[PDB]
């Protein structure tokens, strides 16, 4: 899992 | 990019009423919201996550409710431990915070007691001379200082600060120190601070002249 | 049950370095990502860095990227922010915090914070306070009350301890938060109320103690007998 931020909104991926 | 503006700034209420505290997102943050509590030289706790869930061990007096810019925190009924600082976060871009309200023991008004203080004689051989005014054991908390020099108002030049509410009579204090140096200080004799406050039916004035 | 302890705090000038720990205890550190977070009076809360799962994953503040630096050692279940080029504006309470850390229903909320380490930039040297006193005038109500005290004046940094006949006299004591003044110097004051006619009789003595200076200072406050 990697948390990601894009132009401010969060999201985890999960691979 | 998103402020949250909390609202009241302060809230003043007794054990056992229902307490109602607003946070506005400046665009939708949709449930992306949390609530904090915290208390003087304490770290703050989490009470609501996701605008609506009650974080574990946090008692079921406390519920949020909202969504989109508009959130509210209520207390169903309040408790003495529940008088504290309250913050809003929001996660929906980035992070941020409000700027807290302040929850706080309603009690009778009460006057301030005024007390002028002219500088020490060992001070003014340093060279520098500060007045202090004193408004003691006061409530609600809001209070005008202004200092006239030669009934001319000052403008700039002190600085106040103001005490915890007190945990026995609920009442504030506040100190306000006026610095000038002494070649301005002796240019000029009487010396006031006149103090505005809702427990005083018309502003108080207490001075004294330069030499006594 | 958990805790976060952060050490590493203190007076530091402008433009020099300084590295804050937290040490975690009661849970599985390296199962959760963990902020930093920052207080001041002046303007509140502030989040600077988070850290992940993977310790190379970060993000932070736009007013600390490129400046601080957050790392996490999971052998010793201890995060660190590493703070360079610090300004007088990076003066604040500095707060270690976990992240709920639930990727299946929150995550990016504090659920629980440390205690917190204080740090203080400033080009300041430490300096004792002058203590002057706050004398009780000579113009208030016989059989009433009156109010006397005394001015903690230009010293650095915080904090100065206050007490009055060594602690024996406590009731209707207020010590003021101090102040920072423009010169960079702290400035406070400590009040007490007592009877009127009690004035000229009674002995009364503040006992100020600077310990980052090594200042102590009892001062005697007297009656202005206009
Ligand atoms: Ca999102
Ligand atoms: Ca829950
Ligand atoms: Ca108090
Ligand atoms: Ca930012
Ligand atoms: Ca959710």
């Amino acid at each position: 899992c990697q948390l990601i931020n894009t132009n401010g909104s969060w999201h985890i991926n999960c691979k | 990019e998103l402020t949250l503006t909390q609202s009241p700034a302060t809230l003043s209420l007794s054990p056992g009423e229902r307490a109602t505290l607003s946070c506005r997102a400046s665009q939708s943050v949709s449930s992306y919201l949390a609530w904090y509590q915290q208390k003087p030289g304490q770290a703050p706790r989490l009470l609501i996550y996701d605008a609506s869930n009650r974080a574990t061990g946090i008692p079921a007096r406390f519920s949020g409710s909202g969504s989109g810019t508009d959130f509210t925190l209520t207390i169903s009924s309040l408790e003495p431990e529940d008088f504290a600082v309250y913050y809003c976060q929001q996660r929906s871009n980035w992070i941020t915070f409000g700027q807290g309200t302040r929850l706080e023991i309603k009690r009778t008004v009460a006057a301030p007691s005024v007390f002028i203080f002219p500088p020490s004689d060992e001070q003014l051989k340093s060279g520098t001379a500060s007045v202090v005014c004193l408004l003691n054991n006061f409530y609600p908390r809001e209070a005008k200082v202004q200092w006239k020099v030669d009934n001319a108002l000052q403008s700039g030049n002190s600085q106040e600060s103001v005490t915890e509410q007190d945990s026995k009579d609920s009442t504030y204090s506040l100190s306000n120190t006026l610095t000038l140096s002494k070649a301005d200080y002796e240019k000029h004799k009487v010396y006031a601070c006149e103090v505005t406050h809702q427990g005083l039916s018309s502003p108080v004035t207490k001075s004294f002249n330069r030499g006594e | 049950e958990v805790q976060l302890l952060e050490s590493g705090g203190g007076v530091v000038q402008p433009g020099r370095s300084l590295r804050l720990s937290c040490t975690a205890s009661g849970f599985t550190f390296n199962n959760y990502g963990m902020h930093w977070v920052r207080q001041t009076p002046g303007k509140g809360l502030e989040w600077l860095a988070v850290i992940w799962f993977d310790e190379n994953n970060k993000y932070y503040a736009d007013s600390v990227r490129g400046r601080f630096t957050i790392s996490r050692d999971n052998s010793k279940n201890t995060l660190f922010l590493q703070m360079n080029s610090l300004k007088t504006e990076d003066t604040a309470m500095y707060y270690c915090a976990r992240d709920i850390s639930l990727v299946r229903d929150a995550f990016i909320y504090f659920d629980f914070w440390g205690l917190g380490t204080l740090v203080t930039v400033s080009s300041a040297s430490t300096k004792g306070p002058s203590v002057f006193p706050l004398a009780p005038s000579s113009k208030s109500t016989s059989g009433g009350t009156a109010a006397l005290g005394c001015l903690v004046k230009d010293y650095f940094p915080e904090p100065v301890t206050v007490s009055w006949n060594s602690g024996a006299l406590t009731s209707g004591v207020h010590t003021f938060p101090a102040v920072l003044q423009s010169s960079g110097l702290y400035s406070l004051s400590s009040v007490v109320t007592v009877p009127s006619s009690s004035l000229g009789t009674q002995t009364y003595i503040c006992n100020v103690n600077h310990k980052p200076s090594n200042t102590k200072v009892d001062k005697k406050v007297e009656p202005k007998s206009c």
